[PDB]
């Protein structure tokens, strides 16, 4: 084998700015070399190397450039791209956004080092998601379902409980069941929080007993705003190597996805670059990708990554450039309103935006019945008029309601009523919530029902 | 009958048109401020950059 | 050693400085001008100097200071008023006679050869001993005893204690050796801004901020170590709540920091301060400087000191906690140090984002409210402190939608929103209820039920009662009072006695200037009790508006009694009211 | 065979084309019909789906040849693609059952391969697109999300430090997607028979 080397120490630091670190007279860089920085105090930190040109160096540190002398400081090329020590004792473990083991616990013994940003999946292997989950919430598994391989965020504004949303999908996620050891395994990113939100997730986590098979990587707000954006790809790869390289299926979760994207637009800025909409980077797209674009079964594996993100939009605006890209790069939206959480609902999903671009290969016949799609469609599309004929009684008055237009406004008001709501630990099964769903269809007549043929519901039968 | 008039066109105005016109201004608002005073320091910053 | 090379407005660049360190604060020519490194580049370095650079001459002397931007703590930290790069103004006006702020000002923060009464612990000369240990206690003044930690990241045997007695912060108070080298402590500690102060354990908030206003106490609760936010731009709210925060709030401690406001605005508030009084539970009569400590910047002020004002504030609060003391920040206004910022940013010439603030604008905000919080103390013996910001907004023409309010309401757990609509209706607490919340109420509902079981379900009533007031408003609005029911006219009712009795505050009354949870919580029992008493009886509402007509007058005279005669005498005539109005609702019926 | 992507395949003499585009939607044959030859364009706005548009004009068109060459477009799209293509089929007027991925070819990268590609992508296609073409049949093709290759154009233009035009795009954004949707169109090939191939470059153009 080819013989070690020790890594150069060089102190020739010659220049500071923003959060970049210039070095001079570097003899061989490498690109993306990992590069921990020891101050004249002693303290270290690690950093990157941006930019290489000659025999400069462009350094990104990460826990900041304060404190770092042109002439006491010292910088060590490891010769190495950023890797992380995934093992499959990692499970059942806290880490820090970096990965630090903060759980009082001894490091990871890895079974492989793995580099992060793994490379993508040749297309050609690339397979389809054929297989819906068990989550425990209704009103996303009966409309807008989710495949066990589909990527899907959650869109919920500021103050909604969607945190609360997320650590209940989580503590009751499982299969259909319709295989504990390739049972679900959680990816827990957390981008971003709250230190009472971090302690809250710690405490529901242990409290479910499932601390045995799901991961936290907890970031918090007063971490380094660096730090931030290597913990997603810390995430998604142990992720990889979790459902991919062992085999159990894992559900990545992502919160606050908006603070990575703030994460982005600051470390952009910092450098400088080429600013998209709303300021942020013109490469977002590609970082999303990067970040969304690893859920999905690969052919010769049996594992599956599903990906559930939940981002929120800054000003309760879908048009914001972070919310816009992800539903270009997600494949389908699970939407959260203020409105309904203004009706003192516990679980405020509206359904009117919120679809799921692979419901079409979840249903089926090997699972649910032969009349889901038809009764999401008319589920789907009778809201929007039921809203058109709010608006109207709204503009106009209560006379305005036909014989017709008070029957969608029923169906609204008791749409809004029995089924989107559901209780804060209830397992809604699907055919006894697809029971109600034909009723809040058929609270509509049964031949004025326009898209929806008679046949496909009437193969079903009441009671 | 008057009444019923007069209620449904203040009932338009302040439903429809004013919700209408505040989307408005504010996507003109974005357009000017998010990208063309964006877009000018962007210009002057790489200006500056050409210079130095 | 250092000369500077370049001096273009703000930026100097100044050679002979390779052993400089990134945001370094430095003495600047014979002025001693006062200013931050910025770059480093080359073997020289950059600064940007707050006060006015003009008349700076090419080689004048630069001089290092070798320590970021830091504030010195410890004895005489309370009552004095320091400036945003903690500059003490009373001494310095003191010093140079003058009321101009002299260019270049050298006087250090705290009086070192000022006495302080002195006196140790019962560690023994050759004891062991860590850092954040509390070795030693002085009496800065009467009632406001200040516990003299040893600082952190300092740890050792003992070797020396000084015995009580009259001392100085001059003075080697203390000396001790971890390795075979030994070092001595004074009484003052340097800490830098931007750094935190270094915590054992960040603890779940478990006791409510008690301002002594109804709405705030009941309504919306606030816990100590929480965040908080005002939307203050007139009414003089912000005054009244910030007087209230000193006078009756639990804290042992308050540090006001105010940043880039009116001039005469701080003026009228820094001789406010000193008007205010209060008396202790005890009986004694005190004076709220004993406890208060006040950073103003206003605009006039370098730009600079205006955005570090915030984080000097700040780091005095958690020195402050780091003895276990309760204290509370007041922010005066977040939006002027967002604006300072902005400024900063446009001067280092950063990307612009939303709006024309930095991009990290959001991240800042939320890194300095982030260290609100009751905390365990770092070394013993076991106490435990807490941390509360009370930051105000002012948002621009009270849209919600400017990136600052954006940030800090997602951020703050709990916003208490005064209107202005309640100000010009003649509203003393002026807090709207339809838009304050307290997100920290499912963390407090035990302390909730511990104090009173019943006293939650009386807030989910009110809260109930409030949300059917606008209700009953556009019924009233759409179709007048004469379609609501008899159980409807009683809500409304009972709506509108909260609100015009327990809901509102007098504060200029002496019986309302301060209202006791105690008496807080036997009102709101009085009228959620008699609201459901009147309301399972639905009878005539005519009928039984004339049969409550005493008792309506007499709620409001409930509302009327003084805490002078003490807690349990006005809980037991707002009691005997409630029995009485009880007894009417049942035997009536 | 080999070619330079850039270069455009040479030919006799470009024609103007009057066949229609047999797309099988309503919308796209009765009101607003497209000729077999002529340039099209679908914004197809975020959370639309526009690629379910392409999918069923690659499968139901008219054209004998389609190059899907989806750029920047999600992975499970391309796997979709290559699972229901062969199963999927189409019958010839002979009266035989084929499947139509016997085609059908993707020059596809997804989002997450590396940026610069993408512009090949472009291309790669538009040339292969051509030499079918030249070979006489009514190729097609359809380019998912080209707006990515002008996400791909500034990310360059950034680090190239070049000035920017509009929104950060370079100048010659609109010279150069001029000069890759210009190369559509009937026309009669080069040499004997006479061959009459055309192509189509049905695009989508994802607005922020």
């Amino acid at each position: 084998e080819g013989t070690l080397e020790v890594a150069m120490e060089y102190r020739t630091v010659t220049g500071v700015a923003g959060p970049l670190v210039i070095l001079d007279k570097v003899k061989g860089p490498k690109y993306y070399e990992i590069v921990n920085i020891r101050l004249g105090d002693g303290t270290m930190r690690r950093g990157q190397v941006l930019e290489v040109d000659g025999e400069k160096a462009v350094v990104q540190v990460f826990e900041g450039t304060s404190g770092i002398d042109n002439k006491f400081t010292t910088v060590q090329f490891t010769g190495e791209v950023l890797k992380t020590p995934v093992s499959l004792d990692m499970l059942g473990r806290i880490f820090n956004g970096s990965g630090k083991p903060i759980d009082n616990g001894p490091p990871i013994l890895p079974e492989a080092y793995l580099d992060i940003s793994g490379s993508s999946i040749n297309p050609s292997e690339r397979t389809y998601p054929e297989e819906m989950i068990q989550t425990g919430i209704s009103t996303i598994d009966v409309m807008n379902s989710i495949a066990r391989g589909q990527k899907i965020p959650l869109f919920s504004a500021a103050g909604l409980p969607h945190n609360e949303i997320a650590a209940q999908i989580c503590r009751q996620a499982g299969l259909v069941k319709r295989g504990e050891e390739d049972n679900f395994a959680i990816v827990f990113a957390a981008m971003g929080v709250n230190m009472e939100t971090a302690q809250f997730f710690k405490r529901d986590f242990e409290e479910n007993g499932s601390m045995e098979r799901v991961t936290l990587f907890l970031n918090l707000a007063n971490d380094p705003t660096i730090e931030r954006i290597i913990t997603p790809r810390i995430a998604l790869t142990t992720a990889e190597y979790l459902a991919y390289e062992c085999g159990k299926h894992v559900l990545v979760i992502l919160t606050d996805m908006s603070s990575y994207a703030d994460a982005l637009r600051e470390v952009s800025a910092a450098r400088e670059e080429v600013p998209g909409r709303r300021g942020y980077p013109g490469y977002m797209y590609t970082d999303l990708a990067q970040i969304y674009e690893r859920a999905g079964r690969i052919e010769g594996r049996k594992g599956s990554i599903t990906q559930i993100p939940i981002l929120t939009m800054p000003n309760d605006d879908i048009t914001h450039p972070t919310p816009d890209l992800t539903g270009y790069i997600t494949e389908g939206q699970i939407y959260i309103d203020r409105q309904l959480q203004n009706r003192q609902i516990y679980p405020p999903i509206n359904v009117l935006p919120s679809l799921s671009r692979l419901m079409k290969s979840a249903i089926g016949e090997g699972m649910t019945r032969r009349d889901h799609s038809d009764v999401s469609n008319q589920l789907y599309a009778n809201y929007a008029i039921g809203k058109d004929v709010q608006a109207m009684k709204a503009v106009v008055g209560e006379e305005a309601l036909s014989s017709e237009d008070l029957l969608y406004l029923e169906f609204l008001d008791k749409f809004e009523r029995k089924f989107v709501a559901q209780g804060a630990y209830d397992s809604r099964n699907i055919f006894q919530s697809l029971d109600l769903a034909w009723t809040l269809l058929r609270i509509f007549p049964r031949e004025l029902l326009h898209r929806i043929p008679g046949k496909t519901l009437d193969q079903y039968y009441s009671r | 009958l008057t009444l019923d008039e007069a209620i449904k066109t203040t009932n338009r105005r302040v439903n429809a048109l004013e919700n209408v016109v505040k989307p408005r201004l504010e996507n003109t608002i974005t357009y000017i401020k998010g990208e063309l005073d964006e877009l000018e320091r962007e210009d002057f910053f790489r200006l500056k950059k050409i210079q130095g | 050693y250092g000369y500077v090379r370049k001096v273009s407005g703000p930026v100097v660049i100044a050679d002979g400085m390779n052993g400089a360190a990134m945001y370094e604060l430095v003495r600047v020519g014979h002025d001693n001008l006062i200013g931050e490194i910025i770059r480093l580049e080359g073997d020289s370095a950059t600064i940007q100097v707050y006060e006015e650079t003009a008349g700076l001459m090419v080689n004048d002397p630069v001089l290092r200071t070798h320590k970021p931007l830091s504030v010195e703590l410890g004895p005489g930290i309370l009552g004095n008023i320091f400036d945003g790069i903690q500059r003490p103004l009373k001494t310095i006006a003191i010093r140079s006679g003058d009321v101009y702020i002299p260019r270049g000002v050298s006087v250090p923060a705290l009086d070192k050869d000022t006495l302080w009464e002195f006196q140790p612990k019962k560690i023994g000369e050759g004891d062991l001993l860590t850092g954040g240990d509390l070795y030693a206690t002085v009496f800065e003044n009467s009632l406001m005893q200040h516990h003299v930690a040893l600082p952190p990241d300092a740890m050792g045997k003992v070797t020396y204690v000084a015995p009580a007695g009259q001392y100085s912060l001059k003075d080697t108070v203390l000396e001790l050796e971890f390795q075979g080298v030994k070092k001595s402590f004074t009484m003052l500690q340097a800490w830098p801004v931007r750094t935190p102060r270094p915590v054992s354990s960040k603890l779940a908030a478990d006791t409510p901020l008690l301002t002594g206003q109804r709405v705030l106490d009941a309504l919306f609760p606030s816990v100590l170590g929480g965040t908080c936010a005002i939307p203050g731009a007139f009414g003089c709210g912000k005054t009244v709540i910030s007087q209230a925060l000193s006078k009756y709030s639990n804290s042992d401690t308050v540090v006001y920091v105010g940043c880039g406001e009116r001039g005469n605005e701080m003026a009228e508030v820094l001789m406010d301060f000193p008007q205010l009084t209060m008396t202790l539970p005890d009986g004694r009569e005190e004076s709220v400087m004993k406890r208060t400590t006040l950073v103003a910047n206003t605009s006039n002020m370098p730009v600079a000191a205006r955005e570090a004002s915030i984080y000097t504030g700040i780091t005095i609060a958690e020195y402050f906690r780091d003895m276990g003391y309760n204290v509370s920040m007041m922010a005066d206004s977040t939006s002027r140090w967002a604006e300072a910022l902005r400024e900063i940013s446009g001067r280092l010439a950063e990307m612009p984002a939303d709006s024309g603030y930095p991009a990290y604008l959001a991240a800042r905000l939320a890194s300095f409210y982030e260290r609100a919080g009751k905390v365990k103390c770092l070394g013993g013996p076991e106490r435990t402190g807490s941390v509360t910001i009370v930051g105000a907004v002012s948002p621009p023409g009270g849209d919600f939608s400017d990136p600052v309010t954006s940030a800090t309401l997602s951020i703050v757990q709990v916003f208490w929103g005064l209107d202005k609509k309640l100000a010009q209706r003649k509203h003393f607490p002026s807090v709207n209820w339809l838009i304050s919340y307290s997100k920290y109420s499912t963390a407090l509902e035990s302390f909730y039920e511990q104090f009173d079981p019943d006293f939650i379900n009386i807030r989910t009533k009110a809260r109930e009662v409030l949300q059917r007031e606008d209700d009953l408003n556009e019924i009233v609005q759409l179709v007048g009072k004469d379609a609501l029911a008899e159980g409807d006219k009683i809500t409304l009712e009972t709506a509108k006695l909260l609100r015009e009795d327990y809901l509102a505050q007098n504060a200029f009354t002496p019986y309302d200037k301060f209202c006791p949870f105690y008496k807080s919580v036997w009102m709101m029992r009085n009228i959620i009790h008699f609201y459901n008493l009147a309301n399972q009886a639905v009878i005539t509402y005519t009928l039984i508006k004339h049969r409550l007509g005493d008792l309506f007058y007499r709620l409001v005279s409930q509302k009327f009694e003084d805490p002078a005669e003490g807690e349990p005498a006005l809980v037991a005539k707002f009691k005997k009211l409630h029995e009485d109005l009880t007894a009417g609702f049942r035997a009536l019926e």
